[PDB]
């Protein structure tokens, strides 16, 4: 029947869902979204045998959220599977309007959300949904106010400069008596530490919304920058505190923001963090940023532009045109920078998502190696691993000090089952003298590691602090694994604050400074007393945090102000 | 395969470090010091030699009866060793990882509270009773009826804050070839002076309790070694110990312990046990699990079984969903089973009715 | 490749075996070898240093001390004793009258493990075992109950006080192995029939005493209780009077089920008789009913005596037919047996 006559074989006749998994043959799915319309009956046993079946498949019936796409049907159809009752509807309705950061699904599904008229934008916006969720997380929470950051307000400044701040950021959220300490304290401009803090500025207000984007960006030009932690880091506030602007000003106010300061930025510091304002919000946003960015790519510095270029020229758009990075892999390369070719063709693999393509782009498998890492790390995103195979076949067979990039994948496939393999590869990587592979391994583990907490991992931590080694990689690799005990859940309700005031308290007794022993006791309360968000993964609906896997490639050379860079966070 | 690969390849650098600290055997204890660069040291090896140190070792971190490393060439001493004792006894006395948390108590309220403060609240809060204080309690004592022995130290063990504690099995003390049990004892304390706070808990002290004399033979002599060394290094002055105690039983038996203990020690609690308002708490624990009906009333099937602890009644829930199986139901109707929990506890009760009560009296 | 003509080179030709003795956290481990020797030892291949623990075995090459590869090596004492297998022709099948007494327990044992799908979805879990007994020499035919249980999953039977109090203990450190070895084997069924712990009159050799017997016995009370353990190693206890056994045992285990064996009736005397002369070819003038009519009290194996004495009788004429005045002549030689003293 499939071979060359005819069509349409009993398959939609019959309804087999068992033969129909057999009905389709090898094509590209991008098209098969579609369907004979069924009575919902069939419709739901039908969505249920069709995602199943997807699963394996690259494309699984979520791509509503990635794709792009963004033609009006998913919008349709996604305020069409709950129509028309507006009763129990409830569910996959007013959760999925809260529990969205950005605009554009509350604003496509806006426009096919067809319930009342023109006062369900009452419960669009994320104003009343960050209000609400973020009352019912005072109702989970909380995390402590007065005692610890004014016992820490008699020790007036330390000496890191470094993580302190996103504290006040996370925390409070929204309240404004520790705005203008955040600000008059930072406007004495001292390195980056203004970070966290004017991170705290719009991220207090917009905590719900909308907010501060008014003044947020006003220290931008404020502030020639001449670098990133001067006038760049009011400059990354706006565009990550966006979170779904655009709308639309924030988009043309970002825009035109930066072609305000082009030389002073100039290509290298702050350009790492713009796109971060942009694609965020929107994919397949119109608005090209990439391109004004991509003109001060002559300073010919193979340098700064590995981390710079990297999540530079990827963090623009998840675009999904193929025709994307041909552009700038033509216009950029010309030639070739030789160096940034190789985060291009990452970017490429990094457009298409899962598409299998990728097994067949390691094939160059360069002397570089870095196409590899990242390939298999973004080239798969399956539920089942299946990668185990190959993520050993390219250590066991792999040149020399890749081995060190090669833990970093634990970022992707490992959101499924991380305990046992984790903790185990990475346990062999952990007690290695090498502070490369112990660091890049403790973070390997990391976050996707920080999910569950476990009697091993606290356990564990003895002795990873007993270490005689100097360095941050000591402090990182410990006070790290402390981040892993739990992630903003407390502490009133629900783990005690006490214990991880000792621990801190008694580990902190040592260097005597060693000021990063006053950076690392701030460093766990970053997500441990930060709490206000749950995460949970981030995220469950399957999306990914943009911040973290660009902020997490740079300081792999960990050197200077990298970390704090990444300390935004 | 893998990792078996590069865990083989590191050979070449390990071969290299091979060369020194191989010759470090064999670990040997000194004895006395007759000057400051002259130190006479014994081995297993049974030879025992003269010698002095390595300039990489400070001779003031070397005390008496310290183990330390030997160069056999040239005899002098390479590097200390901390761990000295003992064999695998001391691993199997150490236990870790939590379990049994406090949502599980049968609803004892001033019980668990009052042996809550003994324990936790010190290590806790410590600088709260140092402030002030007087001076927290040594330890406490538990025993009586079954329910519940031995899961009121799992408490403690889901409830650790911060530093694992070590649980330690009554019978294991006494042992054939008397004199086992007098290093066995004393080598614990050492161990736990090192482990700074952490706790040590003896089940069923009974077995070693045993008091006080007869006429002959002995018999309770080498019972009497074990209980006495135990009492007497409880009793030494330095600390003593920082590791506070735990102890529990069966029988308030024997007299000399029980006589020893209230110097030493304070805070012995009676179960207590299920109230009659309390007998409902362990029906409200074990409803999480199968499935109870809305009409099912747990007060009136609780008052039909007195004295039966929250083992008995554990058993009742279990014969519910038990005898649903066999008869094919999904959830248990309240008056379903109670025909067979009437004949549950008096057909168990009608050849013993678990008289520990008795065992006692 | 390289590897293996390689790491050779370093532990060959000759290689001591050892015992590691304790472990720092330097990479130097200190290893124990006949007799009375120590070492540091630091190796970075083959281990697999975490699952050795201190208390086992290890290599010592010559030069110096070191320890190429783990040797884990059972032998063993304890573990010979525990298997094989038997898996055993006869089945719960063969056996009769006890069907309202075998229901309960045959479900309990088939409760777990197979048929898992009723068990797990109504979330009971009664994993103490169960505890069997009987007048007036029965529990072997609690044993037969056994039987069927060695056909599914892993069996092991541990029968008699002797092991333990035979000589000095060390007390219950015998049946503290045995816990653990049936949790390497998990799951896996330990039955124990007839505990004269408390029943038993003279210790065997030189041991004392009965108050020392009591504490093993208690110890081993707190190793079934337990604290803290989940993992069965399923244990099943029986013996002729439970009224020896102290009450302090009952609450552990087993509070859930215990099985109370009671005499045949003539039914089931029928059904005995007709399971065992199945196999048994008989004269046509033997009848059922005045055979268990003349018998009063008597198990499945008393039948089977004086069936097996019958056919021995006949080996003299060598007929393979038992005759009803060769079976009662055989029959009244047991009958005189129970009634001469
Ligand atoms: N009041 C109660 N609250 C909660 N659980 C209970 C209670 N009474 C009994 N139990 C449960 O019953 C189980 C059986 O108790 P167990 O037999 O371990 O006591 P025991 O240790 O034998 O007592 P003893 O040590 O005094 O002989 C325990 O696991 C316990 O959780
Ligand atoms: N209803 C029955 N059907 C078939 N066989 C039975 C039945 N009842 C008992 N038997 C058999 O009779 C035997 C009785 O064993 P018996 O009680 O004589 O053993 P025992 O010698 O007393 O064991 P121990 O000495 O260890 O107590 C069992 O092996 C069982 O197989």
């Amino acid at each position: 029947c499939k071979d060359v006559v005819v069509q349409k074989q009993m398959a939609f006749m019959l309804g087999r869902h068992g033969v129909f998994l057999e009905l389709s043959e090898d094509v590209e799915e991008y098209e098969d979204l579609t369907e004979i319309m069924s009575n919902v009956q069939l419709n739901s046993n039908f969505l249920a045998l069709a995602r199943e079946l997807d699963i394996m498949e690259p494309k699984v019936p979520d791509d509503i959220y990635k794709t792009h796409l963004e033609n009006n049907r998913f919008g349709g159809s996604g305020s069409q599977v709950d129509s028309a009752r507006m009763n129990l509807a409830s569910s996959f309705v007013n959760g999925f309007v809260n529990a969205a950061f950005g605009q554009d699904k509350l604003l496509t599904d806006d426009g096919n959300k067809w319930l009342y008229k023109n006062k369900d934008h009452g419960m669009l916006s994320a104003a009343a949904s960050l209000g609400m969720i973020l009352l019912w997380d005072v109702d989970g929470g909380l995390t402590q106010i007065d005692k610890y950051l004014y016992s820490s307000e008699d020790y007036i400044k330390s000496g890191a400069l470094l993580a302190c701040g996103i504290v006040n950021s996370g925390v409070r959220n929204e309240c404004d008596p520790a705005l203008a300490l955040l600000s008059d304290y930072v406007l004495h401009n001292s390195n980056t530490m203004r970070l966290g803090s004017i991170f705290g500025l719009g991220l207090a207000y917009a905590g719900s919304n909308r907010e501060d984007v008014l003044t947020l960006l006003l220290p931008v030009m404020g502030d020639s920058k001449s670098s990133m932690e001067v006038a760049g880091v009011t400059a990354l506030a706006c565009g990550m505190i966006a979170v779904g602007s655009c709308n639309g000003d924030v988009t043309s106010t970002i825009l035109q923001t930066i072609m305000e300061k082009s030389e002073t930025e100039l290509k290298d510091t702050y350009a790492r963090w713009l796109p971060l304002g942009l694609g965020l919000n929107h994919l397949g946003k119109g608005e090209a940023i990439e391109a004004i960015l991509a003109a001060l790519e002559v300073v010919s510095e193979p340098f700064r532009s590995f981390a710079n270029t990297l999540v530079d020229v990827c963090a623009y758009a998840g675009s999904g045109n193929v025709l994307k990075v041909q552009q700038l892999l033509h216009i950029c390369s010309e030639h070739f920078d030789s160096k940034e070719k190789e985060e291009d063709k990452d970017k490429k693999e990094k457009k298409d998502k899962d598409k299998k393509e990728a097994p067949a782009d390691m094939g160059a498998h360069q002397g570089v190696a870095v196409l590899g890492i990242a390939l298999i790390a973004m080239g798969e995103e399956i539920g089942a691993e299946m990668a185990l195979r190959t993520f050993g076949h390219l250590l066991r067979y792999g040149e020399p000090t890749l081995r060190r990039a090669v833990p970093l994948a634990l970022a992707l496939i490992s959101v499924s089952n991380p305990r046992l393999n984790i903790l185990d590869t990475l346990s062999k990587f952990s007690h290695d003298a090498d502070p490369e592979v112990s660091y890049n391994s403790i973070f390997a583990m990391g976050m996707v590691g920080s999910g569950t907490n476990n009697a091993r991992l606290a356990a564990m931590l003895r002795q990873l602090a007993q270490y005689h080694a100097k360095d941050p990689n000591n402090l990182f690799m410990v006070r790290l694994a402390q981040g892993l005990t739990h992630l903003g859940k407390g502490t009133l309700t629900l783990c005690p604050y006490h214990s991880d005031r000792q621990l801190m308290s008694q580990v902190a007794v040592a260097g005597l400074l060693t000021v990063l022993v006053s950076f690392l006791d701030v460093r766990n309360i970053i997500l441990g007393k930060s709490h206000y968000v749950l995460y949970g993964l981030v995220a469950a609906m399957q999306p990914r945090m943009l911040v973290t896997f660009d902020e997490e490639l740079r300081p792999l050379p960990v050197s200077v102000r990298v970390g704090q860079a990444v300390d935004v966070v | 395969a893998p990792p078996a690969l590069w865990d083989l390849a590191a050979d070449k650098q390990t071969l290299q470090s091979e060369q020194p600290l191989q010759v470090a055997r064999c670990t040997k204890i000194i004895n006395a010091d007759s000057e400051d660069p002259k130190y006479i040291i014994n081995v297993k090896q049974f030879a025992k030699f003269v010698v002095d140190l390595s300039d990489q070792v400070a001779p003031t971190d070397i005390e008496e009866g310290m183990r330390v490393g030997v160069d056999r060439n040239k005899y002098q001493i390479h590097i200390p060793l901390p761990p000295k004792i003992d064999p695998t006894v001391t691993m199997m006395q150490v236990e870790e990882k939590p379990d049994v948390t406090y949502s599980d108590v049968g609803g004892c309220k001033e019980q668990i509270e009052k042996l809550r403060e003994v324990v936790e609240t010190p290590l806790l809060h410590p600088e709260r009773f140092v402030n002030l204080g007087i001076e927290p309690p040594k330890g406490v004592l538990l025993f009586g009826p079954p329910g519940t022995g031995k899961t009121l130290c799992a408490r403690a063990v889901a409830n650790r804050t911060d530093a694992c504690f070590i649980r330690v099995i009554g019978s294991e003390l006494v042992q054939k070839y008397v004199g086992e049990g007098a290093r066995m004892v004393r080598e614990l304390f050492e161990m736990a002076r090192t482990k700074k706070a952490c706790l040590i808990f003896f089940d069923e002290i009974d077995a070693i309790g045993g008091a006080r004399f007869d006429d002959g033979a002995g018999g309770d002599n080498e019972v009497q070694r074990t209980m006495l060394e135990l009492i007497n290094q409880l009793d030494g002055f330095d600390p003593r110990g920082n590791i506070k105690v735990l102890m529990a039983t069966n029988r308030p038996d024997t007299l000399d312990p029980a006589l020893m203990r209230p110097g030493r020690l304070d805070r012995k609690i009676e179960f207590s046990l299920p109230d009659l308002e309390g007998r409902t708490h362990i029906f409200k624990i074990h409803a999480r699990s199968m499935s109870v009906e809305r009409d099912i009333r747990f007060e009136l099937l609780a008052r039909l079984c007195p004295n039966s602890t929250g083992a008995e009644i554990r058993s009742v829930c279990t014969e519910a969903g038990m005898f649903a199986i066999r008869a094919r139901r999904k959830i248990a109707t309240e008056k379903d089973f109670l025909e067979a929990v009437n004949k549950v506890i008096k057909s168990y009760a009608k050849f013993s009715a678990t008289p520990r009560y008795m065992t006692y009296n | 490749e390289e590897e293996r003509s390689k790491v050779d080179d370093l532990r060959g030709t000759p290689m001591s075996v050892g015992t590691l003795e304790e472990i720092i956290d330097d990479n130097h481990a200190i290893v124990s070898t006949s007799v009375g020797s120590e070492h540091y030892v630091s190796i970075l291949s083959f281990v697999d240093k975490d699952l050795l623990e201190p208390g086992c075995s290890v290599l010592l090459n010559h030069k110096v001390h070191a320890v190429i590869g783990v040797l884990m090596d059972d032998t063993d004492p304890l573990v010979t004793v525990m298997k094989v297998e038997k898996a055993p022709q006869e089945t719960y099948a063969d056996i009769g009258g006890l069907d309202n007494q075998i229901q309960e327990i045959k479900e309990s044992v088939e409760l777990p493990l197979t048929h898992p799908e009723y068990y797990e979805e109504m979330g009971i879990k009664p994993p103490k075992g169960v505890i069997l007994y009987g007048p007036p020499g029965t529990g072997k035919t609690l044993l037969a109950k056994a039987v069927a249980n060695q056909t599914s999953a892993t069996f092991l039977r541990v029968v008699g006080s002797e092991l333990i109090q035979k000589y000095l203990g060390d007390g219950p450190k015998l049946v503290r192995e045995l816990f653990r070895v049936a949790e390497e084997h998990a799951p896996s069924i330990v039955f124990i029939d007839e505990i004269d712990a408390i029943g038993t009159k003279r210790y065997d050799s030189n041991s004392g005493g009965e108050r020392e017997i009591q504490r093993t016995m208690l110890e081993l009370l707190n190793q079934l209780d337990g604290f803290d353990s989940r993992g069965d190693v399923k244990v099943i206890m029986a013996t002729n009077r439970i009224e020896t056994l102290d009450p302090a045992l009952i609450r552990p285990g087993r509070i859930d089920r215990k099985i109370e064996f009671p005499l045949p009736d003539e039914k089931t005397k029928k059904r005995i008789f007709q399971i065992h002369t199945s196999r048994m070819t008989l004269a046509d003038d033997v009848t059922l009913d005045d055979l268990i009519m003349a018998k009063d009290d008597l198990s499945g194996a008393d039948i089977k005596a004086i069936c097996t004495e019958a056919g021995l009788m006949a080996l003299r004429e060598r007929r393979m037919k038992v005759t009803n005045e060769d079976f009662k002549k055989s029959k009244e030689n047991v009958l005189y047996k129970k009634q001469e003293g």
